[PDB]
């Protein structure tokens, strides 16, 4: 059970926030996905595989893994 | 058919701000407007439900996805 914080610089409005979330929303073991335009921050909590998260978001754009740790 | 409840600040599609996707059958804490709201994504109807059983703020909206 982990909390993953990403920077997803393509999130600049509601449409691009939703696109980013859609790229990860089928990953097994996600419980929640938050996204904030403020610091282009996406927060994923679950027992999913962070490597899959990274793989799926690369098709969107250049993302950074900020943190991975216990939820 | 739905897997998440999607929570927004605002109910009008033109202006609402998406906050969080919450897997149906789980609870999650949303931070909005300077406060924390712990919601339960109960089922595909995605009623807005606070875990304390109190009325959620009227601006908090949810839709299934």
């Amino acid at each position: 059970q982990q909390k993953v914080v990403l920077k997803v610089p393509t999130m600049t409005d509601e449409k691009t926030k939703q696109k980013a979330i859609e790229a990860v929303a089928d990953i097994y073991g996600i419980d929640s996905i938050a996204a904030d335009l403020k610091d282009n921050k996406m927060t994923i909590i679950g027992d999913m595989d962070t490597v899959e998260i990274a793989k799926k978001l690369r098709k969107i754009g250049k993302i950074d893994i900020v943190s991975v740790g216990p939820a | 058919p739905a897997r998440f409840c999607v929570y927004y600040d605002g109910h009008l599609p033109a202006t609402r701000v998406l906050l969080m996707y919450v897997r149906i059958g789980t609870t999650a804490t949303i931070t909005a407007r300077g406060h924390e709201f712990e919601v339960e994504a109960k089922d595909q109807n995605c009623k807005v439900i606070l875990t304390n059983g109190k009325q959620a703020p009227d601006w908090l909206a949810a839709e299934p996805y």
